[PDB]
RNA sequence: AGGUAGUUGGUGGGGUAACGGCCCACCAAGCCGAAGAUCGGUACGGGCCGUGAGAGCGGGAGCCCGGAGAUGGACACUGAGACAC
RNA sequence: GCCCGAGUGGUGGCCACUAUUAUUGGGCCUAAAGCGGCCGUAGCCGGGCCCGUAAGUCCCUGGCGAAAUCCCACGGCUCAACCGU
RNA sequence: ACCCGGGUAGUCCUGGCUGUAAAGGAUGCGGGCUAGGUGUCGGGCGAGCUUCGAGCUCGCCCGGUGCCGUAGGGAAGCCGUUAAG
RNA sequence: GAGCCCGGGCUCCGUGAGGGGGGAGAAGUCGUAACAAGGUAACCGUAGGGGAACCUACGGCUCGAUCACCUCCU
RNA sequence: UGGAGGUGAUUUAAAUGC
């Protein structure tokens, strides 16, 4: 359940609906699902947030459930819908908030150097990065001639 | 909780009903942020610890 | 005791270390 | 080799054993007996692995170990490798020529038997024979005697006299 | 992370026993565990089982009668020729009588005894008795 | 994990490990390079003739007092000195300066002289190649030169 | 703990019974290394052997099998064959 | 008086005992022994579900790992060692 | 020397070096499984109280932090859902 | 194309004044360090000083002290 | 009933013995 990392403290139980197809007191079409996305991607929000907005408002816990079956290849959600209109960011999100941050760390550190904390969490969000930067070249959302360097981060944000 | 014999949240649905726009709007238990009614742009529920604090009288069936 | 090894053996190695030094 | 002394040599209850074993078969050394020791242990040691293993393992070898025991003797007509196991130093003690020369009646007692086989007083199939260990099979039972003898070329040798006084065979 | 899933189901499902509980519940679950407790059930060790497949995961709720003893699964899994079985037949299990030691095989997956009969080996997978 | 490394192609690790461990027996150490060998001269051997420079007699230990019978033998090819306990009562006297005097260990070759005797590693056998056990007993032979 | 300069490879050639940097002319800059190279120690290698319930550990003796040597070190003839107890 | 017996004992070496080298089959709070703590490279180790290959893996056949030594049988030498099949 | 009266380095700040400890919980890290009780900190939940603020309390749950203790382990002290099972 | 030689460098074997330590011998001397709060608790890393055991400073730890005084906990 | 801290602490009691 847990993972302790960089902690010694057991992670939240927060947990999934165990259902497995959707609720369908709950209703919407295929298109009117596909619009609320894409709203929502051009505000400036984010697919997690998005999956958060769509969950709090049109009452839609995961949009795998619902979608799929529509082309089932494979469940259809957020990203897989963006990705096929061509709204999806290359550096996959995950990667992309992680490194975001990251820079914002390095101003701080610029003129207050004498800060053992923020100087050590410097250290443990590069060495997450650098793991979801390793499996992803292989995957394929960045290609193999990358190589991860904090001017490297500077110029991906800007 | 039941984390071995089948882990099931804690949640449910429940319909409101908008008391400015006689808006039915489906509502997950626990507003996790400020669910917005569609049109009024009101605000139906803040959301706090555990389960979104509805702000003032809005109607509601709970399903 | 260990109090008094650590300094014998400091003063075995310094003065041992002075006759090699010279 | 051909011998045996177990991990401590000295240990009272091993020892009882033997002294009362030696005057019963009148062994020479403590030697022969071990050497009847360390054959029993070899035939227990090969019986016991094979039954152990996988079945389909070409079976002559059981064969091959049951039909030699029979023939020597010790098995009757038994027919598990663990009858054999079911052996103990004492019958292989039972089996040498010195054991099987007095019970027939041709010696009076097995100390006079280490007498005879040495000086040839004893022949066996056509042969005389210089060691008392030997194995003595049981076919080779009914083919013990004499011919060129002291004991057996008259009717006046004292020696039928000592042999006759007695008249007692059976396990030595 | 775990590795082993199966093993981490074994040793509940056994440390379960020593207990003395009723049933158990083991919440990750599998084909490995699936088809172990199968073949477990085949020779008979435990009552039945019911698996729910949640959407997140298997679920193995398992009966006890109180047959078993200790049954674990094996640490590098190593491969066992059938000659060298009645090594590691003397070695794992208390006797020639009780024969789980179950392998993976070319016909399926088997217990010792079962995969004697047939006549075929392979790598170790756990053990039961 | 109780340590190993188990795993299919681990093995190696397992194959260093033991080795690298196996270093801290002191005898399997000594053996393997040698220094049994090279140190308490003999160069190996199971015994070594030498020209007997004198004879010394030394104290005994902790509990103890007594006089012990040693030599100071000097080994011929080994070329090195040699101080030596003598077995029997009389001995001292059979044994003449400058006689050939035959020298084995005694006692496990670790270095342990025996409880009393402080140095002694060795033995002697042998007065002119006739041995000492055999000159305790008056009849079996007697000494010359 | 870094080593390597006929050194790794390429082209062409010599020599040899013959392939081959074996040797050599020209061209290239490789080749090997922490899955431990290089260097240092020690040591003929194998069949076996000793021991040990087994797993294992130690060992290269007769004998057989294969290689190396003949006071140390180099060198050719003669012969199918030797650089020749 | 006990042991063993043409042997018996001394020194030395190796193996066993020694799960005192831990694969089988060891530990590590206080007995020896946790690195003062973290990171991640090399390595080892890996949730479920479907399909391909069959590299490991198992099964069968086939080429082959000299003789000797070993183990078992039978046969030979008075017996066995030893040798022959 | 303990006790008392003076006293430099240092103790403070800034930049750098140095890298040690009974740096302890003398207890490497991760996952799963295995009676319980109680106190406590923070977060959630259903109520009663209310000064209408989770302020005062009851119980289940989640994360952490102590103590006591069943089965088991341990040589014993002890450990025992914060394992030394 | 060997052995052979020559000049230098590097390494190894036989052996040497002198020099270091160990396990000891326990009848000389100095002191009381630790083990009892050892009569100033003890240890600990670091630094200085003392003939010695050792003392002191600073930080830590209890494998820490004996009542007393105060505070918590089944 | 058994456990953990925080600080008074007591100099009126002398070194050694194979």
């Amino acid at each position: 359940m847990a993972r302790m990392h960089a902690r010694k403290r057991g992670k939240s139980g927060s947990k999934r609906p165990p259902r497995t197809a959707p609720p369908i007191w709950v209703e919407y079409t295929v298109e009117e699902i596909e619009n609320l996305v894409v709203k929502l991607r051009k505000e400036g929000y984010s697919t997690a947030m998005i999956g958060t907005i769509l969950r709090d408002q049109y009452g839609i816990p995961s949009v795998k459930l619902f979608k799929d079956p529509d082309n089932p290849n494979r469940n259809l959600t957020i990203t897989r819908i963006l990705e096929k209109h061509g709204l999806a960011p290359e550096i996959p999100e995950d990667l992309m908030f992680l490194i975001r941050r990251a820079v914002n760390l390095r101003k701080h550190l610029e003129q207050h150097p004498k800060d053992l904390h923020s100087m050590r969490g410097l250290q443990l969000i590069e060495s997450k990065i650098r793991r979801l930067v390793k499996y992803y070249k292989r995957k394929g959302k960045l290609p193999k001639n990358w190589r991860y360097d904090p001017e490297t981060a500077k110029l991906l944000v800007r | 909780m039941a984390k071995p014999i089948i882990p099931m949240p804690r949640s449910r649905f429940l319909r409101v009903k908008c008391i400015d726009c006689g808006n039915e709007q489906i509502v997950f238990s626990h507003p996790a942020t400020k669910v917005r009614c569609l049109i009024c742009g009101a605000t139906l529920v803040e959301p706090t610890g555990g389960k979104g604090i509805v702000k003032a009288k809005i109607l509601e069936v709970l399903e | 005791m260990r109090w008094k090894w650590i300094k014998k053996r400091i003063r075995r190695l310094k003065r041992q270390r002075k006759k090699e030094r010279g | 080799k051909k011998y045996e002394t177990p991990p401590h040599p000295w240990i009272k209850e091993r020892l009882d054993r033997e002294r009362v074993l030696m005057d019963k078969y009148e062994l020479k050394n403590k030697k022969e007996l071990w050497k009847h020791e360390t054959q029993l242990k070899n035939f227990r040691r090969r019986a016991r692995r094979l039954l152990a293993a996988r079945g389909k393992q070409a079976e002559i070898e059981r064969e091959q170990l049951l039909a030699r025991l029979k023939r020597l003797g010790l098995l009757p007509e038994d027919a598990v490798l663990d009858d054999v196991l079911s052996l103990t130093i004492e019958d292989i003690l039972e089996r040498r020529l010195q054991t099987i020369v007095y019970k027939k009646g041709l010696a009076r007692t097995m100390r006079q038997a280490r007498q005879l086989i040495v000086h040839g007083h004893i022949e066996v199939n056509g042969q005389i024979i210089r060691s008392p260990s030997y194995l003595v099979l049981k076919e080779e039972e009914d083919t013990i005697t004499y011919a060129r003898t002291s004991p057996f070329a008259n009717p006046q040798h004292p020696e039928r006299m000592m042999i006759e006084k007695a008249k007692q065979g059976g396990e030595a | 992370t775990l590795l082993d899933p199966l093993a981490n189901a074994l040793s509940h499902i056994t440390n379960s026993e020593r207990v003395g509980k009723r049933e158990v519940y083991i919440k990750p679950a599998s084909k490995l565990i699936g088809e172990v407790l199968r073949v477990m059930q085949k020779y008979g060790y435990i009552g039945e089982f019911e698996f729910i497949d949640d959407g997140r995961a298997g679920v193995y709720r398992v009966q006890l009668l109180g047959r078993i003893n200790k049954a674990g699964a094996i640490k590098p899994r190593f491969p066992v020729k059938v000659s060298e079985f009645e090594k590691w037949e003397k070695r794992f299990l208390p006797a020639f009588e009780f024969g789980i030691l179950i392998v993976s095989t070319s016909q399926g997956v088997m217990s010792h005894k079962e995969a004697i009969e047939k006549g075929i080996g392979g790598r170790l997978i756990a053990y039961v008795y | 994990g109780k340590k190993a490394p188990n795993g299919e192609f681990a093995g190696r690790k397992l194959k260093l490990k033991r080795k690298k461990f196996r270093w801290s027996d002191i005898r399997y150490k000594r053996r393997v390079l040698r220094l049994k060998e090279k140190s308490d001269p003999l160069e190996g051997a199971p015994q070594a003739r030498g020209i007997v420079l004198e004879k010394i007699a030394v104290e005994a230990k902790q509990p103890n007092s007594g006089m012990r019978k040693a030599v100071r033998v000097q080994l011929i090819k080994n070329g090195k000195v040699v101080t030596a306990f003598c077995p029997g009562d009389g001995a001292i006297k059979f044994i003449d300066e400058h006689d050939e005097v035959i020298i084995e260990g005694i006692g496990g070759p670790k270095g342990g002289s025996m409880g009393d005797i402080p140095g002694i590693r060795y033995k002697v056998v042998k007065v002119n190649r006739v041995s000492l056990k055999e000159l305790v007993k008056g009849r079996k032979e007697k000494p010359r030169r």
